[PDB]
RNA sequence: AUCAACUUAGAACUGGUACGGACAAGGGGAAUCUGACUGUCUAAUUAAAACAUAGCAUUGCGAUGGCCAGAAAGUGGUGUUGACGCAAUGUGAUU
RNA sequence: GGACAUGGGUUAGUCGAUCCUAAGAGAUAGGGAAGCUCCGUAUGAAAGGCACGAUUUUUCGUGCCUAUCGAAAGGGAAUCCGGUUAAUAUUCCGGAACCAGAAGGUGGAAUCAACACGGCAACGUAAAUGAAGUUGGAGACGUCGGCGGGAGCCCUGGGAAGAGUUCUCUUUUCUUUUUAACAAACCACACCCUGAAAUCGGUUUAUCCGGAGCUAGGGUAUGGUGUUUGGAAGAGUUCAGCGGCUGAAUCCGGUGCGCUCUCGACGGCCCUUGAAAAUCCAACGGAAGUG
């Protein structure tokens, strides 16, 4: 059998996104059902971030505060992979500028 | 040897040419060509647009700025050296 | 692992472990086995293998359980200084956390027939407890303080390391890091 | 040999990711439960804060005071540094048993933490209890 | 939508202010489903033996709305 | 060992030699004129050999500028532009 | 009769508008114009906030840095089932949920080592303070081409209920055999660890990958339109009886270059590289702090 939309919005676009059910009363209907969420991705590489959910902007805000983050330093806005060139890079220069700083007092 | 003279252009079948096809078949082979990376030396570098070579290798993923078509042109090899010469020189 | 003597045989019921397994304990009424982890308690069924029920402890670590013989309550001795007492037709959460110990909890022993249990610290006191258990479902059982056995030495941050009950009576073997067993009568 | 008892590193990977740890003892031959060259080590989770002379002696304490902790790492995710840390009345503390009981590892965390407070205010291994910024 | 599968925390919200009334359900299988109307959740418990049933509803406060099958 | 899917080859036998059995479903070739091609237009008599196009070439202009707009303005476009660009044209693929 | 006459009829926190911005319209500042009005949109504008302090000569000091309109097909908080009416329903009724905001209360956790622990790690946990300032992410994106997964439909093997045909034949022909939002538990391409690889190996329909650490062994993450229950059989459907009521049945499985929608991993194309903003989250930093 055959199906229409819900609403009143023909046409169907991004958020005319529909699905097939079947009732308890024995009937092929449709459901209209919203986008999927996005993991949050790397501020550095780009690469989506490990250990939270795919859920959309608002639905962000009803999780839990461990359920959103990492705990690590950056946890939850980077990568550990790019957290950890952080921590080596910053502490290489910094050695660098110490070892510039005294070549260039002397 | 699907096409003995044709190549990549074999796609435009018998239309434009056969002068300004062969010019784009050696444009074209050199723009979908995959070339090695500076950064990293495996062969991952292709083209993205006009001007934009994007190396797919896991942990580089270096953009590079280059030729429309070829990722080092004479021009700017040519650039390079002698701005290194002038460089050295002053 | 659990081990089978007739068949003199070793095998390893679970295909995959979440955490690592602090203490182990047989039901004394239905065969389950209870897992106790870093956090959960699990309560599995050996013979159709599958897990029954899920105790959230709410504790950094668990030390170590014992089981009520009726097999309707459980004590969880935890490294967090606390006990828990959890009952299987009360709640997933534990029924009444206690936290009357000063220092790490190691261990926790039910008497087998009486209805009295105690709880062993690394602080050197024994805490004697009453808990009560009637069948009927209105009443809740009653978990109640008795005695604070002290004046038992701590070496090198060890304390009261294990405590066993008698089979029979309201006796107390309790062991020190000294190397001395105390007779609580 | 480069990671001996005394020597500071930086752990890279963790919860404690870019904390500022002393190597406490290396156990680079393997064991039973960690099958690979790791090593335990005593570091800092919350850097003493920025002091001023203007401060009271009330707040200077306040701030002064550091929370320690005790880990065994990978050596893959330690990364060692040049400097060294004199680790008195920190020599035989730690042990596979002090992490079997938790009571021997709260014993360590605290005297580990007593230590730190008073090599701080002895202002020894400033670059040690100074946070790095990544 | 909230399944109960300890019976102690059924009475406990069953005597909560919350509760509103309780249902019971006799399956052709033979197992009693006891549900509790609540005011944000309809909480049911499944028992599988009818005496254990009988001796949860007498344990039921008799303040409590119980409806029989609907 | 049992279980599940339609795709090809070959054998006979058979029928008013019938056989994509209705439906559905290219006429083909040898050449001239012409526009290279796909595309566009006179809605309501002209669909073309016209227009467009890629390619080719020419011209103006380095910004206090070329080209265009406005009654004027402390105004607007090309222009989030810079000669591998913008503007103005003529021819019209390749050989 | 869509005619004619008289009446009746459209119920929402969840569907739209409203909110957001797009191309673009457009006041103000200013400058033109005899003028009607024109140009203009952070411009040649004094274009508005925020925190400290015994209260400061009881006449206020000290620091800190953009209108509006414009989308019922774009972005976007949250609702499903069964039923009901002569005509309304994701709106009413019965049942079952959800989101946003507000306030204190119960219970639990942390805390005088003020701001939790575990795992080598990727990360996990029922909790686990964080001002100003900065920054990241989601919203947020083309097109085509196969390949894999899911759901609904289609096909199909038995069971059971009726009904069709029966001169003959057909353990058969047909209809029915249903399970919503939502809550709960469970469910392996990227990554981590051990390890060191040339007789080079892994692997795809499609040749990509590896000493920048392959294969292999063990992990972590993502978790629905999947599974098991709750919803929930009491509903819907079919059938057999009674004078509104009472009985039954709603069951067990297979399949695929199948269609529809979606999802995942990829591939190709471009002198074409394929919106914004509102909104929401997180991080670096460390103001501040019996209760």
């Amino acid at each position: 059998q055959r199906v229409t939309y819900r609403r009143r919005l023909a046409y169907n676009t991004r958020s005319n996104r529909t699905r097939i059910i079947k009732t308890p009363g024995n009937n092929i209907r449709y459901l209209h059902i919203k986008k999927l969420g996005t993991i949050p991705r790397c501020g550095d590489t780009g690469v989506p971030l490990q250990g939270i959910p795919a859920l959309r902007p608002r639905e962000f805000a009803r999780l839990s505060h461990n359920k959103k983050t990492v705990q690590r330093a950056y946890g939850g806005c980077l990568s550990a992979n790019a957290v950890k060139d952080r921590i080596v890079r910053a502490f290489l220069i910094e050695e660098q500028k110490i070892v510039k700083q005294k070549l260039k007092q002397l | 040897k699907r096409t003995k003279k044709v190549g990549v252009t074999g796609k435009y079948g018998v239309r434009y040419g056969a002068s300004l096809r062969r010019d784009v078949r050696k444009i074209e082979v050199q723009q979908h060509s995959r070339y090695q990376c500076p950064f990293c030396g495996r062969n991952t570098v292709k083209r993205t647009a006009a001007g934009i070579w994007c190396c797919n290798g896991k942990g580089c993923k270096k953009v590079l700025a280059g030729g429309a078509w070829t990722v080092t042109t004479a021009a700017a090899t040519s650039a390079r050296s002698t701005i290194r010469r002038l460089r050295e020189m002053v | 692992l659990i081990h089978q003597l007739s068949r003199g045989a070793s095998q390893s019921p679970f295909s995959k472990s979440k955490g690592s397994v602090q203490a182990v304990t047989f039901h004394p009424t239905m065969p389950y086995l209870l897992v106790a982890t870093q956090r959960y308690v699990r309560i599995y069924n050996l013979v159709k293998q599958e897990l029954v029920k899920t105790l959230l402890t709410g504790v950094k670590w668990v030390s170590s359980l014992s089981v009520h013989s009726s097999g309707d309550h459980v004590i969880i001795g935890s490294y967090d200084k606390r006990l828990c007492w959890f009952d299987l037709d009360f709640s997933s959460k534990p029924y009444k956390n206690l936290r009357y110990h000063s220092r790490a909890l190691r261990d926790v022993s039910y008497h087998p027939s009486l209805p009295l249990f105690c709880s062993g610290s690394d602080d050197g006191d024994v805490q004697v407890f009453h808990g009560r258990v009637y069948s009927d479902l209105l009443a809740n059982p009653l978990i109640v303080p008795l005695k604070i056995l002290r004046n038992h030495k701590v070496v090198d941050n060890v304390g009261v390391l294990s405590t066993c009950w008698h089979p029979k009576e309201a006796w107390l073997f309790s062991a020190g890091a000294g190397g001395e067993i105390r007779m609580w009568t | 040999k480069i990671l001996k008892p005394g020597k500071v590193a930086l752990i890279t990977r963790g919860r404690f990711a870019g904390k500022k740890v002393v190597i406490l003892q290396a156990i680079d031959q393997g064991s039973k439960s960690h099958p690979f060259g790791h090593a335990v080590v005593a570091g800092v989770e919350r850097y003493p804060l920025k002091v001023t002379k203007s401060m009271g002696a009330k707040r200077i304490a306040r701030r002064s005071r550091v929370k320690p902790f005790i880990k065994v790492v990978n050596y893959n995710h330690l990364m060692p540094t040049r400097y060294a840390l004199e680790l008195d009345n920190l020599k035989g503390l730690i042990t596979a048993d002090t992490f079997k009981e938790p009571t021997q590892r709260s014993a360590a965390r605290k005297t580990v933490k007593k230590t730190f407070e008073e090599k701080y205010q002895s202002g020894k291994s400033a670059w040690f209890f100074t946070p790095l910024r990544f | 939508p909230r399944q109960i599968s300890d019976i102690k925390q059924f009475l406990e919200i069953a005597r909560r202010k919350d509760a509103t009334s309780a249902r019971i359900k006799k399956n052709t299988n033979k197992d009693v489903k006891f549900k509790l109307r609540c005011s944000k959740y309809l909480y049911t418990l499944v028992v599988a033996d009818a005496k254990k049933a009988e001796k949860l509803r007498q344990s039921l406060p008799p303040d409590l709305t119980v409806t029989e099958v609907g």
